[PDB]
């Protein structure tokens, strides 16, 4: 039974981890995570992994 | 790339092409970071001298964004042989840093564990390139993206003629005429997950292309991660 990161990437935007019996959400370089743990935020401008509109 | 479609403005912007003394592209890379592109060990045989062009989706037509980089330093994975074209990975360090724009910005390295339990469990990959557009035809002059379903390990090793090592993975279709080609070698591999996308693998070979029972096959980048990491110091 899909549970922690097997669970929906455990709702980590980006890296989920599974630490004792909690997951933790970290990011690419270049962005932060959000105030919720969860969310990845772009640091600037051209963040990697994004395709660009401008 | 057989198959597929052009990528549209914005769309593969981590693509890097390396380009002759002739500017003829021979070989593919992806942007790392402003500094760095990721290729194939195999593709520095290819040529004497060589530069990096990112920014170009029309090799016929100045759209504006396009930029020539010298190369400063070649780092070839040390344990790269012929032979089996086992760790077929290098990355170059170039002597200016790339400027990110429109059409020109890195892909995400992923951190190892979650990229194989969550990238490389996917249905699709998507490889790119400037490479041939049939296994005997010549080389695109359009940039051209494929998506490229995941292939059982097992299976591929049993469809091919040559050894396939722990460093290798592969892509593509077992009869449908789509495949990476010729020109795309050390070209961006890679895997989307929620509008991101992650670096996965290396156009490495291929026993013709997109001909039937045969597969992509691709520097597997999740076991060369340290490696990378250590390689952009
Ligand atoms: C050392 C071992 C592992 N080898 C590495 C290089 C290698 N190249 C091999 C090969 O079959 N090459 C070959 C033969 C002909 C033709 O004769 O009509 C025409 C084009 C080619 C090159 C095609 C090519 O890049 N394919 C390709 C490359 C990467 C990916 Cl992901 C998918 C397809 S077979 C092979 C085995
Ligand atoms: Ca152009
Ligand atoms: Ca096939």
């Amino acid at each position: 039974t899909r549970k922690l990161c097997s669970l929906d990437n455990g709702d980590c935007d980006q890296f989920c981890h599974e630490e004792q019996n909690s997951v933790v959400c970290s990011c690419a370089r270049g962005y932060t995570l959000a105030d919720n743990g969860k969310a990845c935020i772009p640091t600037g401008p051209y963040p990697c992994g994004k395709q660009t509109l401008e | 790339i057989v198959g597929g479609q052009e990528c549209k403005d914005g769309e593969c912007p981590w693509q890097a092409l390396l380009i002759n003394e002739e500017n003829e592209g021979f070989c593919g890379g992806t942007i790392l970071s402003e500094f760095y592109i990721l290729t194939a060990a195999h593709c520095l045989y290819q040529a004497k001298r060589f530069k990096v062009r990112v920014g170009d989706r029309n090799t016929e037509q100045e759209e504006g964004g396009e930029a020539v980089h010298e190369v400063e330093v070649v780092i070839k994975h040390n344990r790269f042989t012929k032979e089996t074209y086992d760790f077929d990975i290098a990355v170059l360090r170039l002597k200016t840093p790339i400027t990110f724009r429109m059409n020109v910005a890195p892909a995400c390295l992923p951190e190892r564990d979650w990229a194989e339990s969550t990238l490389m469990t996917q249905k699709t990959g998507i490889v790119s390139g400037f490479g041939r557009t049939h296994e005997k035809g010549r080389q695109s002059t359009r940039l051209k993206m494929l998506e490229v379903p995941y292939v059982d390990r097992n299976s591929c090793k049993l469809s091919s003629s040559f050894i396939i090592t722990q460093n290798m993975f592969c892509a593509g279709y077992d009869t449908k005429q789509e495949d990476a080609c010729q020109g795309d070698s050390g070209g961006p591999h890679v895997t989307r997950f929620k509008d991101t996308y992650f670096v996965t693998g290396i156009v490495s070979w291929g026993e013709g292309c997109a001909r039937k029972g045969k597969y992509g096959i691709y520097t597997k980048v999740t076991a060369f991660l340290k490696w990378i990491d250590r390689s952009m110091k």
